[PDB]
């Protein structure tokens, strides 16, 4: 298959050469004056040479599935995978996951209390008897909690002085509560009516800046349940606001450069730290939040629907819910919650050391036959239908014994996956044959590993004083080659490549022909520095995910993809995260051809054949006019304005899209004769 | 990689929010900020000037108006060099308008002049622009300072420019720009000077809640937008920090950095984005590839950053980047280097973090500004602010040195070769002369330091083998060491070597390599402290000594080798295309066996050798491991890349062919022709007279991008009112042209405008205006087409190209069509209606062709073939 020889001193140093490297233990395999490195070839070559099949030491990776009794864990099995991983070779172990049911729920209503959330507070102040009613079907005795929020106390988020602070309410001043940010009104309780009545109590407030500071409230909530309390099962939250959301960095405006610590410090179920404290970074939740098994459910205006949509991409387990400004259809949010919140089966892992690389597979229930990719995104499984993830763990070197975990995001089920560095190989000992190797060395699978001072394929030779006539036979590759290809002094048939105390420099080979420094460069680094790839006798063996002569086409990925997720838009192959835009189309993703003339000619005939019906001329249309789309919307970009078939100036923009002569027009409903 | 981490200065003035924002004042001083240095009734903070002479910070006198309250000044800072000035700011002024107060911002300009105060100090009376906190981020520019507003209107943002005592201007994004609500446009501000006009830049952390950065130009009576780029991720905060930096030193800002401390995908280290400054609006990418980071989540990498300039002396400016969130909240900083044009080096050279016997500072690197020599030890300095205190890190001098090696006795005379065993070892005496001299000096300049330095030398022969093929006499060992004094003037010392009369291996020359460094580091005063070497320090330099190989008991050993190479398929060779250069060299051996045969080339600076490493597969061909070393030779311009066929013999009259490829730079400085040679000889050097060099010379051209379009201000005017044959509805064909090449190059724009048509003029008195540009000279010549049957000709196609009607060529020459110059112009002429009947049809259309040209030789267009240098404009005369 594949096996380039690194320094081969033992069977192990042959293993450290590559996946397709095998070793032969059969003695008397070395010819009259043959190298010991010949024992390390490919399995096929070994058989072609004579090396027996049962003599081919081949340490392979496999998986140990120590399954538990039951109740150990519920629907994440196996529960303990003790893999024995050989570097370069992938170990595969499957993961059965058959979700069951709904466990004890625990909701929490994060509502923004503004003057814009007035009719929301009215149409919601006490509709919690239909929540336990909507909770009755699937789950049983759940929990219900509430937490209000507005925005930081101090400016520029809201006027800090003076007594408009005592009375923020605009114009009506119906005794609205003082400007706040987070007031834990209700704790997680069984009752439902007591919950409703404790809500209507408090009235709205108000602030200056348009977007809210809801993010600060998030952390403070799931920060210290030593004062708020939380169930040890499920924890769902729900964001509600007809406004934006402030993240870290915005605090510098309020003269506060103290970052988010992560823990809430309240004394009266009410924040008094958010002022001497900066906003939680955007990414500070997908971590801390997902650590406490909490998952918000976006539900805001349609004006803020596609902004929380981009937020769904990042943070896991989160849905988008466009609703009216009255918060009347708020209970239907959760009919859409479990819809795709119990559907998103996740299968990530703790941040593994760089010395490892993990992947997965996916066999969703409804048709999908995915292969090779992280996560476990299968948005097509719900109640009682198992799934399949094929976890493939590979290493780059002989790791040290360690252990990590593969959890399902939003689940307490920890799977302790043990990892064992598998790379020794195992035949015999020095009780058998203290004769060969002339006593000064031991035997291991044929060859003999001599002491510090003895060398040779039978420990016959020493490192101080040797050389014969035709021992230099297999000591030079060919008759017209210098001995040991220089940079190596021959002893007992073979060569001992000299050593260089220069970073990277290293000679090796039967005739000392190969080094690990003289290959093709890249970015002023050998084979692409230690990061990208490595050097071995001229050719570069690029790390995984890197190809090319010297890892030049560094990534097998595709940064050539735009948000459209089509490579290089119109034209241009995607080579090494770059596009080869045809014609004058320019970088990076090939959309704007700054030089193209702007052909409106030849397009008039079809413009009056789609919007207006003034006769498809040449033939018909939708055939001589593959600008198939004619949106009934104010598209723009290539503001064109030419004439028609007979006099009148027909106006129309022209937004091209993607490939070749594909377009999208809106022909003004107007003319000018 | 030369940032002091031992002998530095530290100012630990405990004044609340001290060392929270800092800038390089006039070279003599550094100004720090303490916004939260409470003074009076919930008012300002205060500033501190600190000098190097004495490690102490003196308060700075200020006339804080009662008007400005809780403004906590110092939060935003900015310094210019033009004339040395400084700008401090309280971006949080509070003015009570009764019902509710707001925030306006108030700044102070200091210096060796008048203590100005510029919003300017028209205390912003109550009522748009209430909570814009102008001065949140400021930066200078040749035409007055520039402070940034955030809460402009829908918190859109902008920046108020102040001219020279003239009333100030301002730049938002109009209102027609529906979006950009709540983005803090102007959170950060930076300049972008260019050979032409200046350019501003504002950071919008929260454009659509993700983060976009927008660049503005200030054209005469325009002040519109140049371009922009959305963020990569939501919350990433793309727009935080911005720094226009100068990869080279041409003075024209080349690229621009961006910050986004709160970004990630798997590791939340942070994110800084490199984004060059392409010219030609409506197109601009922050994706000139890369973006620096680090492997450590929650690091806030990109919090701040400043241009540092040339520190290691390689003409490639270096930058600094802060990250106060690294480690366990500890601080951190990073150092990167430029490359060539728009680019930086992802792999940083240094990472001085808070673990550097910073006894106990939480987050450091919040802000930082450098580039100014303040300690007055020569090279630039850096200032990085931290919670409580602010540090200064000096740049330790990086010199590197060149070396030469030679063996007085070229090879070995075979005298002490095979030897004999009656009487002695007459141990032959070889001499080996090495020299050391330093050449790259521009920054450190003449005088102390740049000269004197001590060095440790460590010569060692045949190192890799446990069979020392010799020994030095001075020590008798197989190696020796001696500390000697260097200078910018060479230092050559030859040593004595002893070869034992009898030896086994003679084929493999004996190697002699040196390990050298910079020992001691005491030099006069402690105004140098620690010098050091560069990244590409080949501290291991080796030279070989051959032997007189026994070519028999006689036969005298004749060295006869020839050589000849070519270029397969190489057509024309222009700089831009044909980057790699494939050379097929053949070589002979019509004489005694050459063992360590070496093959050296001579070439212009504009290229060097890169290993081919091919395999897959080919051919009747190269198989060949060979060692090549480039190096500068000639007086000025050329230089040699030698390549010795490393490890094996070249015997008999056998010939061999290998492939050696030379990369050529797109900006390859070289004559209109480039020659190159090939010296070939054996390991036993060239014992005799006439060299066997083989050379050839090639014509060289250069890539260029020259495009031309037909501006949409073109007259297509047909209409039915055609009673008589009038004259003057002059049509207007505007043509715009521009070159995205990378070299200034003369050009000549040709034209073709129909006129005469069988004595019947088409359109008369046609000339070409050249607005927005000097009065250039244009030529005029009439020509008569083939005279085919035009009746049926245009009956095919109503078009009226020049092939029918006597056309008119305009040869408008051009002195120097500088790159980027969009030099455009138009042509007009009263268009006669008379000729319309001459052809007996309607809805005819006359066309003008415009094609740009340039000397086909020397220059040429790149991509293969772009006809973008030949536009067209078709007017219509439909009149019924
Ligand atoms: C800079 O940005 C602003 C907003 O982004 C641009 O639009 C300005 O916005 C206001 C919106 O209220 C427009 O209304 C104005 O109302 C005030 C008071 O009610 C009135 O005094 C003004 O005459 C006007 O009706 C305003 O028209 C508009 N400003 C302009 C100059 O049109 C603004 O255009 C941008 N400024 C510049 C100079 O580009
Ligand atoms: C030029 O380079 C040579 C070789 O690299 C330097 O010689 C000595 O080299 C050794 C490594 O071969 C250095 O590391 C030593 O390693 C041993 C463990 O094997 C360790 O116990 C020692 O503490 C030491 O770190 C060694 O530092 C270095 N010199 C010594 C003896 O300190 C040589 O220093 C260089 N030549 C000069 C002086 O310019
Ligand atoms: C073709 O072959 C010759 C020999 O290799 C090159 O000519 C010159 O050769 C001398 C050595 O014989 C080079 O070294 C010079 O040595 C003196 C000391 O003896 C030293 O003082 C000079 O600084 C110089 O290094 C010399 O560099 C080289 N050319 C010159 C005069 O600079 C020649 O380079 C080869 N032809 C080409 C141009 O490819
Ligand atoms: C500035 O105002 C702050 C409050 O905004 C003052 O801080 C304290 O505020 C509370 C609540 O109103 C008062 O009861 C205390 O009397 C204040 N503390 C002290 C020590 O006075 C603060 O005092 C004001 N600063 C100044 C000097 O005017
Ligand atoms: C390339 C080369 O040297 N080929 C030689 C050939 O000349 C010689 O006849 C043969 C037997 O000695 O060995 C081999
Ligand atoms: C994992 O599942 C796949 C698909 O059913 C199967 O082909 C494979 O054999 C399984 N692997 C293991 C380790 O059982
Ligand atoms: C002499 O030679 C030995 C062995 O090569 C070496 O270790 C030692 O450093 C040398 N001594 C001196 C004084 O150079
Ligand atoms: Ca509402
Ligand atoms: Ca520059
Ligand atoms: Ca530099
Ligand atoms: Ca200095």
């Amino acid at each position: 298959q594949e096996c380039t020889k690194f320094k081969v001193s033992s069977c192990r140093e042959c293993i450290e050469s590559g996946p397709g490297c095998t070793w032969c233990q059969k003695l008397n395999f070395t010819g009259p004056g043959d190298p010991d490195s010949i024992r390390c070839d490919t399995r096929p070559q070994l058989l072609m040479r004579g090396c027996a099949a049962d003599d081919i030491m081949d340490p392979t990776s496999l998986a140990e599935t120590q399954e538990d009794h039951n109740g150990g864990q519920k629907q994440l099995s196996p529960q303990k995978v003790t893999l024995y991983l050989r570097p370069g070779q992938a170990a595969a172990f499957n993961v059965t996951f058959r979700r069951a049911k709904g466990y004890p729920i625990d909701l929490y209503y994060l509502m923004d209390l503004s003057y814009s959330m007035l009719d929301d507070l009215r149409n919601v102040k006490k509709l919690g008897g239909d929540l336990l009613r909507a909770l009755n079907e699937i789950t049983e005795s759940g929990r219900i909690g509430f937490g209000s929020f507005v925005d930081k106390t101090v400016l520029p988020f809201v006027n800090t002085h003076p007594d408009k602070l005592r009375n923020p309410c605009p114009n009506k001043e119906k005794e609205c509560q003082p400007p706040f940010a987070f007031r834990h009104v209700l704790k997680l309780t069984n009752n439902s009516n007591q919950f409703q009545t404790e809500v209507g109590k408090q009235l709205i407030s108000g602030n200056l800046d348009a977007p809210e500071g809801g993010l600060d409230a998030m952390m403070q909530v799931a920060a210290c349940p030593e004062e708020i309390g939380w169930r040890n099962v499920t924890r769902l939250l729900v964001f509600a606001t007809d406004d934006g959301f402030h993240f870290a960095g915005d605090g510098k405006l309020g003269a506060i450069l103290t970052p988010n610590d992560g823990r809430c410090h309240l004394e009266d179920n009410l924040y008094k730290r958010s002022n001497e404290f900066d906003y939680p970074s955007v990414g500070q939740l997908a971590h801390k939040l997902a650590e406490n098994n909490i998952q918000p459910i976006f539900a805001v205006t349609s004006r803020m629907v596609k902004t929380y949509e981009k937020l769904t991409e990042i943070i896991p387990k989160s849905a988008v819910g466009e609703l009216s400004e009255d918060s009347s259809n708020v209970v239907q949010l959760i009919k859409n919650a479990y819809n795709k919140l119990s559907s998103r089966v996740f299968l990530d892992h703790n941040a593994l050391p760089d010395t490892l690389k993990v992947t997965y597979d996916s066999f969703c229930s409804n048709g999908v036959t995915h292969r090779n990719q992280p996560r476990g995104d299968c948005d097509g499984v719900q109640i009682n239908v198992p799934i399949t993830f094929q976890v493939k763990v590979t290493a780059t070197e002989c790791i040290q014994e360690q252990s990590f975990v593969i959890r399902a995001l939003g689940f307490t089920d920890i799977v302790t996956v043990q990892v064992l560095p598998q790379c020794e190989c195992r035949c015999r000992d020095q009780s058998r044959d203290r004769s060969l190797c002339h006593g000064k060395g031991f035997l291991e699978c044929g060859i003999c590993r001599c002491d510090t001072g003895y060398i040779g394929k039978n420990c016959e030779c020493q490192t101080q004083g040797r050389s014969s006539q035709e021992l230099e036979g297999s000591c030079r590759k060919d008759n017209n080659s210098i001995i040991c290809s220089g940079l190596g002094d021959c002893v007992c048939g073979q060569c001992l490549c000299h050593t260089s105390d220069v970073p990277g420099k290293l000679i090796y080979g039967q005739y000392c022909e190969c080094d690990t420094i003289n290959c093709e460069r890249y970015n002023g680094q050998v084979c692409g520095g230690p990061g990208r790839g490595l050097c071995f006798c001229g050719k570069c063996r690029c790390h995984p995910g890197f190809e090319g002569s010297a890892c030049q086409c560094e990534r097998t990925t595709e940064g050539c993809l735009n948000p459209r997720r089509v490579e290089c838009s119109g034209r241009g192959r995607c080579r090494c995260n770059v596009c080869e835009c045809h014609s004058g189309y320019q970088l990076p993703l090939c959309q704007e051809c700054p030089g193209c003339p702007s052909p409106c000619g030849k397009y008039i005939s079809c413009a009056e054949c789609l919007k207006f019906e003034k006769g498809p001329f040449g033939k018909n249309c939708s055939a001589a006019c593959p600008g198939l789309q004619l949106s009934n919307n104010p598209v723009k970009g290539r503001t064109c304005k030419e004439r028609d078939s007979e006099g009148c100036w027909v106006a129309y923009t022209l937004e091209q899209q993607d490939g070749m002569d594909r377009y999208l027009i809106y022909v003004d409903e107007s003319r000018e004769c | 990689f030369n940032l002091d981490t031992e002998e530095l200065t530290a100012f630990r003035v405990d004044s609340a929010g001290f060392g929270d924002s800092v800038v390089q004042y006039a070279n003599s001083w550094v100004v720090v900020g303490a916004p939260q240095k409470i003074t009076a009734a919930n008012q300002t903070g205060g500033l501190y000037q600190c000098g190097y002479s004495t490690g102490a910070c003196e308060p700075i006198g200020l006339q804080v108006p009662p008007e400005a309250v809780n403004m906590s000044l110092g939060l935003s800072l900015a310094s210019t060099t033009s004339p040395s000035q400084l700008l401090a700011c309280g971006p949080t002024v509070h003015h009570e308008c009764g019902r509710n107060m707001y925030l306006t911002g108030l700044c102070f300009l200091l210096g060796p002049t008048q203590l100005t105060q510029r919003l300017p100090v028209s205390r912003q009376e109550c009522p748009e622009l209430e909570m814009a906190q102008e001065g949140f981020s400021a930066v200078f520019t040749p035409d007055g300072p520039v402070l940034g507003a955030v809460g402009s209107f829908t918190w859109s943002g902008g920046a108020f420019l102040y001219p020279p005592n003239m009333s100030p201007t301002f730049i938002n994004m109009s209102q027609e720009n529906v979006d950009m609500r709540d983005s803090y446009l102007g959170y950060s501000t930076e300049l972008a000077l260019w050979k032409g006009v200046q350019s501003l830049v504002l950071g919008a952390p929260r454009y659509q809640h993700t983060g976009k950065a927008v660049i503005f130009t200030q054209v005469s009576r325009q002040w519109r937008m140049k371009a922009e780029v959305t963020g990569t991720q939501i919350g990433s905060y793309f727009g935080a920090s911005l720094c226009s930096v100068d990869v080279d030193s041409d003075g024209s800002t080349d690229l621009v950095l961006i910050g986004a401390p709160h970004y990630y995908e798997q590791t939340r280290g942070g994110q800084v984005s490199v984004c060059p400054l392409p010219r030609g609006w409506r197109r601009w990418w922050c994706d000139a590839v890369l973006y620096g980071e680090q492997g450590h989540p929650w690091g806030r990498f990109g919090a701040a950053l400043t241009v540092l300039g040339d520190v290691n002396g390689d003409k490639l400016t270096d930058v600094v980047i802060g990250a106060p969130g690294e480690e366990e909240n500890r601080g951190a900083v990073y150092l990167f280097h430029g490359v060539l044009g728009p680019s930086i080096s992802p792999s940083h050279s240094q990472r001085i973090a808070g673990s550097q016997l910073s006894s106990r500072l939480q987050y450091f690197g919040q802000a930082l500004s450098g580039g100014q020599d303040l300690t007055q030890d020569g090279l630039v300095d850096l200032a990085v602010g931290a919670r409580g205190q602010v540090l200064l890190l000096r740049t330790r001098p990086v010199l590197w040195v060149g070396v030469s090696m030679q063996f007085i006795p070229a090879e070995i005379p075979r005298s002490a070769f095979e030897c004999r065993e009656q009487v002695v070892s007459e141990q032959t005496l070889v001499q080996s002369n090495i020299c050391l001299y330093i050449d790259k000096r521009s920054k450190n300049l003449l005088g102390s330091r740049d000269l004197q330095s001590s060095v440790t030398l460590d010569l060692a022969l045949d190192p890799g083998r446990l069979s020392p093929r010799a020994t030095f006499q001075e020590t008798k060992n197989r190696s020796l060491s001696r500390v000697r004094v260097l200078g910018l003037k060479a230092h050559c010392e030859n040593f004595n070597l002893l070869l034992p009369s009898c030896v086994e291996d003679s084929v493999t020359p004996i190697t002699l390599r040196l390990n050298f460094t910079l020992v001691g580091k005491p030099l006069l005063a402690f105004r140098n402290l620690r010098p050091m070497l560069a990244a590409d320090a080949q501290r291991y330099f080796t030279a070989s000594l051959p032997f007189e190989k026994n070519c028999g008991a006689d036969h005298i050993c004749q060295d006869n080798l020839g050589i000849s190479f070519s270029f397969p398929g190489l057509k024309s060779l222009l700089v831009g295309s044909n980057l790699e250069l494939n050379a097929e060299v053949m070589v002979w051996n019509d004489g005694e066996d050459s063992y360590g045969t070496t093959i050296t080339f001579s070439h212009p600076a504009g290229l060097s050798y890169r290993y081919v490493a091919e395999g897959q597969k080919q051919g009747q061909l190269r198989s060949l491991h060979l060692t090549c070393d480039s190096a500068p030779v000639g007086s000025q311009g050329t230089w040699s890349t030698s390549c010795r066929i490393n490890h094996l013999i070249f015997r008999g009259g056998a010939q061999i062919t290998f492939l050696a490829t030379f990369d050529v730079s797109p900006k390859a400085v070289l004559g209109d022709r480039l020659l190159l040679t090939a010296n070939v000889s054996s390991e036993n050097n060239t014992p005799r007279t006439s060299k066997t060099t083989f050379q050839l010379e090639l014509p060289v051209k250069y890539a260029v991008y020259t495009v031309v379009s037909s501006h949409e201000q073109f007259t297509k005017y047909l209409n039915f009112s055609e009673s008589e044959e009038k004259e003057s509805h002059v049509a207007m064909h505007r043509y715009q042209v521009n070159n995205l090449g990378q070299r200034d190059l003369p050009v000549s724009i040709n034209f073709w405008v129909p006129v005469e048509l069988n004595q019947e003029a088409v359109w008369m008195d046609v000339e070409v205006s050249h607005p927005q540009n000097p009065s250039l000279r244009c030529s005029s010549e009439k020509i008569a087409p083939p005279a085919s049957d035009f009746l049926a000709h245009i009956q095919k196609n109503p078009v009226l190209d020049c092939s029918i009607a006597g056309c008119l060529r305009f040869r408008c020459d051009v002195p120097s069509f500088s790159v980027q110059e969009e030099l455009d112009f138009t042509l007009k002429g009263n268009l006669s209606f008379g000729w319309v009947r001459q052809i007996l049809q309607k809805k005819v259309s006359v066309v003008s062709v415009a094609e740009i040209t340039f000397d086909t030789s020397v220059y040429s267009q790149l991509p293969g073939q772009e006809a973008f240098m030949r536009a067209q404009t078709t007017t219509v005369l439909e009149k019924y």
